[PDB]
Formats: structure tokens, C-alpha cells, sequence
């Protein structure tokens, strides 16, 4: 399935993964285009806090769905 | 009370948890939603 993951900013990426893909692995493949350690990804499906362990399907997490990819760094 | 409280709210049902970078990030910023998204992004001052 297709999910989008929009970021703070407002990039936004493309990410092609199953229904019975981890959270964690989500992570991993972001970092693989993006560069961005899953440290730093604070993924928050509006408000919703998505769990490493969990997977896709746990949050009911369906097709087109935008995931929210929340850099959180050690600053400000 | 605080003069960013119902920013942070704003900012937590739109994709935040931690209330705490955002305030930090509306502080760096004087006062702005998009531009804290930004530090938080960035991790501070770039």
C-alpha cells in the first residue's frame, strides 16, 4: 500500500510498504532515502504516537494515509 | 498559564506529544507556528 509521510516543514515522501510492516521498519526505510536516523523520527499520526513495535495495520493505518515525520532533535 | 499554551495544543492535535519542544520552539521563534515547525525540524538555530 502507498502512504504519505509529511513532515513539519511540509516535505512530503512517498513510501511504499505493507500492511503488516512494522512502525520500525517504516523508519528504516525513510532513513534510506532520506538520511534522517529513526533517532530523530518522531513518527505522530495526528496526535497518535506510532510505537517501533507496532506495525501499520495496529494503528489502522489505511492506504493514502498521512503520517506526520517529526524531527525531534536536541535543540532550542 | 503560559502565552503559547493553546499554540502547544494546536501543534500536539496537528502531529505533537511533547509539549516541551514546543514551547522551546515558539520561544526561539518569537511567536510563530510554521517557523517552530522549522526549529524543531532543524534541532535549534541552523
Amino acid at each position: 500500500m502507498q502512504i504519505f509521510v509529511k513532515t513539519l516543514t511540509g516535505k512530503t515522501i512517498t513510501l511504499e510498504v505493507e500492511p503488516s510492516d512494522t512502525i520500525e521498519n517504516v523508519k528504516a526505510k525513510i532513513q534510506d532515502k532520506e538520511g534522517i536516523p529513526p533517532d530523530q523520527q518522531r513518527l505522530i499520526f495526528a496526535g497518535k504516537q506510532l510505537e517501533d513495535g507496532r506495525t501499520l495495520s495496529d494503528y489502522n493505518i489505511q492506504k493514502e494515509s498521512t503520517l506526520h515525520l517529526v524531527l525531534r532533535l536536541r535543540g532550542g | 498559564g503560559s502565552q503559547w499554551q493553546p499554540q502547544l495544543q494546536q501543534l500536539r492535535d496537528m502531529g505533537i506529544q511533547d509539549d516541551e519542544l514546543s514551547l522551546r520552539a515558539l520561544q526561539a521563534t518569537g511567536g510563530d507556528i510554521q517557523a517552530a515547525l522549522e526549529l524543531i525540524f532543524a534541532g535549534g538555530a541552523p
